[PDB]
């Protein structure tokens, strides 16, 4: 009695945080698979989606 | 009427044109900044 919001997403258990994936935001974010070759330092932070 | 000061063949003492200031210093100079185009590979060369 007092639940503000419920929802559905990716299970933070089958997709463990240790290997392969991470979920702090709604988007399942891994680190380095497709990094833009020739850009600035602040870029490629979206290509990890 | 009035022959020019040259081609007449005599020395004389006439007038000039001047100004007041140091003229070359204003305390400044053209101060421009240049924003870099972001990254390479996406720059357009094909304008012919």
């Amino acid at each position: 009695y007092g639940a503000a919001v419920v929802n559905i997403d990716l299970n933070r258990d089958f997709f463990d945080t240790a290997t392969g994936i991470d979920l702090t935001k709604g988007i399942p974010l891994v680190q380095d698979l497709l990094v833009p070759i020739g850009v600035t330092a602040g870029a490629e932070q979206s290509a990890e989606y | 009427v009035g022959i020019p000061k040259l081609e007449v063949d005599h020395i004389s003492f006439s007038n000039v044109v001047s100004m007041m200031t140091a003229n070359i210093r204003t305390g400044d100079d053209m101060a421009v900044e240049r924003v870099n185009p972001d990254d390479v590979r996406a720059i357009n060369i094909r304008n012919a």
